[PDB]
RNA sequence: CUAAGAAAUUCACGGCGGGCUUGAUGUCCGCGUCUACCUGGUUCACUGCCGUGUAGGCAG
């Protein structure tokens, strides 16, 4: 056999764009009339402070640079000064049907891949992956910087059968850790719901709402757009933020990357922590690829050995390969 | 200079403005502290700056009388900078001193405001306003014109006083409540 | 590589005489800083506020945009970074950008 | 071939109906021998009343336009002519042909004389351009004021003046007055280099430059050659074909005080360069150098490369 | 080891846009219902803001999170360089706490450096500072910002308690949320000076306000350890430590007191500078920014 | 959108330095998307045949 | 002292008449854009400003 030269998988666990609103704590019960956080605009002016090339130019040119500073305008987003609590809300569909490609040349490779993934499923359910997904929902990873330094964070997750809340979960997203994945009753209930969704044996639609106290008027952190230069630097050639119908928002792929921080099983350590699930499993902020392809641990090597020649890896590396199939991608040549 | 006193002064940084706003706020605080209680003969003393340079000056030397300008460092609303620079009390400055025209002095420092105002509300028609506001009707004299950093006019103009030019042996005298030696050559420290 | 900077300076010279006033044009995407990187006319139209925007502000962004366009003229692959010939191309690009910047420094100055 | 103590930029000169033939084997821009003879004529008629010495000339050629046409299906080109006046009986005249062109050239004149210290630079520059505005440059009238003769002032510049930063700075400030320009230099050594390259079959130098202003389509096992520059054929001087005669011997000479020999002109090679690519400007100038006992009369740009 | 090509630090001591509201003095306990200050038009065409004619006391209110985790970057190529930098900052912390930086930050809060032009020409300034866990006052500190000078950092026990709180916040040992209220007598109907957008004045939902980075600049004016002069005053903490009004790059790289030179000497080649220079380097890491190549 | 390198690398240039330097230059892109509003949960699709 | 020095291309003219371009179609799968910032002269030795007139009470 050979790999399909055109594989393609579709994304399971697809979230929405999260919208930010703002209100007062101990009004989290009435947290639905809350006004949105509005991406405003302000003018900054700062010096040259970056690592200039040491003795590139004369210090009189340094003194002349401070005579002529740059001035630019940026988008910011703050809470209203009456409100201390952000609210971030999105929805999640756990689809399921995970190992089935949506584009596939080879007719025997598809059968072999589906037999491999079915062997995984009836061998062991999605309870490990769904337990880690229920961690990344219960602790507020998707509050990326909005969690960092927050006093109290509470996540409320609702299951939605029809226009109706079926089962409600509540959590303390700071008491639930950021590094270790421990045991809990409510998170095992949410894990088996997400596992029934991934297995194709039910419908899962979640409403995920996160309540992070920051303080009366502080800055919140939506995701950031890139700038086409039709409008001048007077007119934000510096910083545009993401929004919807006048509300500060986070992208869907940002939240989805916060959800698939599963991977503790990479050859450096787990004392660093879990990372995201990528082929050649990389981090953008670290600027490096963990799980190098000269080591035999990336997605492509493990997949081709486990499918084409029946070299089943260790169980945790199988969790990695199935998590890359739940991520979805443009695989193949 | 006709100034019989020499107000003590010393430079320092200021956060509310640059050194130009520092000199303007210093002259305004002196003329609003010392020229808020009593006295008329509080002239102008700021001849340390260059004449042809056309600046307001930065030499810490007040040019007023003892009582007519001594209350600038003890202003009832003039705190916030009483310890950020070398301050002091009243004193006596030299007889040879430049009458720095940073005050309410009367000259052709504005052809638009004062000149057009004498064309419009001075028994004249619009032709007097046209003949009053040329390029030679709006320009400061040879004196250190402190920038009026207060609620003086509609815009933020200076304390323009077109008096006798930048010299040493000036003849000073009776200023007003706004502290104007712009036509009275007064000494300084 | 020298012919590209030479032809670009010749094109800037050949354009910088026919138009009397190099005004801001609607659609000047490369004319955001190229409103001074192009023909800067210090006439009555391009006044001291234009003579001070282009006086103190230099055409380094026109130079940096031109260096980016020189890097993006040819493509980018494993030959520009996986050999010394790509290292020779990168050194030539840095040298041509430094030469064009040293030329443009005496333009407004 | 003395090194120049100064440079003089005759800044912008429209030329009316110059000679676009240049040789029996070229037709484009006029021969640089015309420019050398022009600067020598300026050396004669005002260059001695100012106690100076004008030798070099730097050709620039901002804008070019020739009076040609391609005749409608033919691939080559022909020249536009003029009506001459009629014959003695008023029949018609026998037509000889002359190409005519419109140049916009700028001249860089090297100065060597001791009078550079006796006179202000603006008086030198003003008298030189005020004399040159009444002369002609390739058989073509040097045009006066037009719609945009705003850079009317000539400028003079001593290359030796100042520090190395000062010299190179003032050089690159001169190059802002050669803005669409293209300087013309001599590239004789490249002609000998390509002849030594392809001298397997025929080392005749006519075949070499007769296969250089071209596109050379090589075939499959099409790989047409790459142009190293804008190589164009030039005439490059004269070579004798007669023993030299006394000033009275040759019938119908231009005078009776100079010796005359019948010569043949001597084809060469050179290529047009932007004023940024040149290092300095003293290397750019054309000079006339003759070996009179032999018949080698030529002009080039000595000390370019 | 070399330095990281991409370093980035995210800031600590992040303030909010302070909102100005006017009102009369000795309404000083009931200040929660004071009316705001509006930006309006006068004539030219400019925008100014003034108090109401029966209101003399400006009121400036903003909050401040003191985060902690100052040395740890948020983007980093070389993991060895990160390990050496974290050992270096841990060496700083175990040599001495943040209490000197905490006292100088608490001095910039105890005076009214964030009242830029609004303090110059004011006859009484009172700075009330509350620590907020829940919607409560855990401990309050009211001050006298004219006695506590803008220039000479004196000794006081309430500043010592407030700097203990800020030092616990900068270490990572507690949650610090300070609310800062600055009353300032300017006089009835006088002019306030909010910050200025690209001439218009900066505003929020129909009230005048100061930008957040300007108050963040007012808090990190610490740098009394120059190469130039120990007699003028403190300036802000910058790499290539500069004042824009003065136009001079103090702490020039032709000396060796630079931020990048100190950081590279003390991280890479272990050349640990003087103790006040270490305070400067840790203050530039509490500032944050994009460092490296 | 801002993505990373996840495609199947050609196994002639798969070096740790090459891959790390490829991650150092992340491909920025812009996309068209279509969502529902935050209060609508139904897509209506209408055509005529 | 320039392949040097010289130069009238002229008049007049009808491009017209006609025309079916059609039929069919899957653009798909996936993604972290972050990090930091004083617009502080008096946006006038001046607009309303005893005399527009180097003299003055002058929202200084």
């Amino acid at each position: 056999l050979s790999t399909a030269s055109v594989l393609a998988f579709e994304r399971k666990l697809d979230p929405s764009d999260a919208l930010m609103s703002a209100g007062a704590w101990a009004q989290r019960d009435a947290s639905q009339e809350w006004p949105a956080v509005t991406v405003r605009e302000k003018s900054v002016r700062g010096t040259i402070s970056n690592r200039l090339k040491t003795k590139d130019r004369d210090p009189a040119k340094l003194d002349a640079s401070i005579q002529s500073p740059n001035l630019q305008t940026v988008d910011v987003a703050n809470l209203p000064s009456d409100a201390d609590t952000l609210k971030v809300r999105f929805t999640l569909r756990v689809l399921g049907g995970a190992g089935t490609p949506s584009a596939c040349n080879d007719a025997a490779y598809r059968d072999k891949l589906l037999q491999t993934v079915a062997t995984y499923v009836n061998d062991q359910g999605f309870a490990e992956l769904a337990r880690r997904y229920a961690h990344n929902l219960a602790n507020a990873r998707f509050l990326w910087r909005n969690r960092v330094g927050a006093e109290a964070v509470e996540v409320r997750i609702n299951h939605i059968r029809q226009g109706e809340v079926a089962r409600a979960w509540r959590f303390d997203a700071l008491a639930i850790g950021l590094r270790d994945f421990k045991a809990d009753a409510e998170l095992d209930a949410l894990a088996e719901l997400i596992a029934s969704g991934l297995s194709g044996s039910g419908h899962v639609l979640l409403e995920v709402v996160a309540f992070a106290r920051i303080g009366d008027g502080q800055e919140v952190f939506p995701s950031q757009e890139l700038i086409l230069d039709k409008g001048d630097k007077k007119g934000q050639k510096s910083k545009t933020l993401y929004s919807v119908r006048d509300a500060a928002a986070i992208h869907s792929q940002k939240i989805g990357n916060a959800l698939r921080t599963i991977d503790t099983w990479y050859p450096d350590e787990d004392g660093l922590g879990p990372i995201a699930v990528e082929p050649y499993g990389s981090v953008t902020s670290q600027g490096k690829a963990y799980r190098q392809p000269k080591q035999k641990l990336d997605f492509y090597t493990l997949l081709d050995n486990w499918v084409l020649r029946d070299e089943a890896p260790a169980v945790e590396q199988q969790h990695y390969v199935i998590a890359n199939l739940i991520r979805g991608g443009v695989f193949g040549e | 200079m006709a100034m019989d006193h020499y107000l003590d002064i010393r430079l320092r940084p200021d956060p509310e403005f640059p050194p130009a706003q520092l000199m303007s706020v210093l002259f305004g605080k002196l003329h609003q502290a010392l020229v808020a209680q009593g006295g008329d003969r509080i002239g102008v003393s700021f001849p340390d700056l260059d004449e042809s340079r056309s600046r307001l000056g930065e030499r810490l030397r007040i040019h007023a009388s003892a009582d007519d300008l001594r209350a600038l460092l003890a202003r009832p609303w003039l705190e916030g900078l009483r310890d950020h620079l070398q301050f002091g009390e009243p004193a006596v400055v030299p007889h040879p001193t430049p009458y720095r025209q940073v005050s309410r002095v009367q000259a052709k420092s504005n052809p638009e405001r004062l000149r057009r105002r004498l064309m419009r509300r001075h028994d004249l028609s619009e032709e007097e306003a046209r003949k009053r506001i040329p390029d030679t009707v709006a320009r400061a004299l040879d004196l250190p014109f402190v920038t009026l950093r207060s609620q003086s006019t509609g815009q933020h103009f200076r304390l323009f006083i077109r008096h006798g030019p930048l010299q040493v042996t000036a003849e000073e005298g009776g200023f007003t409540c706004y502290g104007l030696s712009k036509g009275g050559f007064v000494p300084w420290f | 590589v020298a012919q590209i900077c030479d032809e670009a300076l010749q094109y800037a010279a050949r354009l910088r005489e026919l138009e009397p006033g190099w005004s801001a044009t609607p659609g000047c995407q490369l004319h955001d800083a190229e409103q001074l990187w192009l023909d800067p006319l210090r006439a009555q139209t391009d006044e001291t506020f234009l003579q001070r925007r282009l006086r103190g502000d230099w055409p380094a962004e026109v130079g940096n945009r031109f260096a980016n366009w020189l890097n993006r003229a040819v493509s980018s692959d494993s030959q520009i970074l996986g050999s010394p010939e790509a290292a020779q191309w990168s050194q030539e690009l840095s040298k041509e950008l430094t030469m064009f910047k040293e030329i443009l420094e005496d333009e407004r100055d | 071939v003395t090194d120049p103590e100064a440079l003089l930029l005759l800044p912008r000169l429209s030329i009316q109906n110059a000679n676009a033939i240049s040789s029996p084997l070229t037709w484009g821009f006029p021969s640089p021998g015309a420019f050398t003879g022009f600067v020598h004529a300026l050396q004669r008629r005002v260059g001695i009343s100012l106690d100076i010495e004008l030798d070099g000339v730097g050709i620039v050629c901002h804008r070019f336009e020739a009076q040609i046409s391609q005749p409608a299906g033919k691939r080559t080109k022909v020249f536009n002519l003029t009506r001459n006046p009629l014959n003695r009986d008023g029949s018609t005249a026998a037509i000889v042909e002359e190409g005519r062109a419109h140049l916009e050239v700028s001249l860089l004149l090297g100065v060597h004389g001791d009078g550079l210290d006796d006179h202000p630079a603006q008086e030198i520059a003003r008298q030189v351009q005020e004399q040159a505005g009444a002369m002609r440059l390739a058989g073509g009238s040097i045009l006066p004021w037009c719609n945009e003769r705003f850079p009317a002032p000539n400028a003079e510049l001593l290359m030796l003046g100042g520090s190395d930063e000062q010299r190179r700075k003032n050089q690159r400030r001169l190059t802002r007055r050669l803005l669409p320009g293209f300087a013309l230099v001599s590239r004789e050594a490249l002609l000998q280099q390509h002849l030594e390259t392809l001298r397997t079959t025929l080392p005749e130098a006519t075949t070499l430059d007769a296969l250089l202003d071209l596109c050379r389509i090589n075939f499959e096992p099409w790989q047409v050659r790459d142009k190293p520059g804008w190589l164009v054929p030039i005439p490059a001087g004269y070579n004798a074909l007669s023993p030299l005669y006394l000033p009275g011997e040759v019938r119908n000479a231009r005078d009776r005080e100079t010796p005359l020999r019948f010569v043949e002109n001597l084809f060469g090679l050179g290529e047009w360069l932007s004023p940024h690519r040149v290092a300095a400007l003293s290397d750019l100038l054309w000079y006339h150098h003759a070996e009179p006992d032999k018949g080698l009369y030529r002009w080039s740009t000595p000390r370019f490369v």
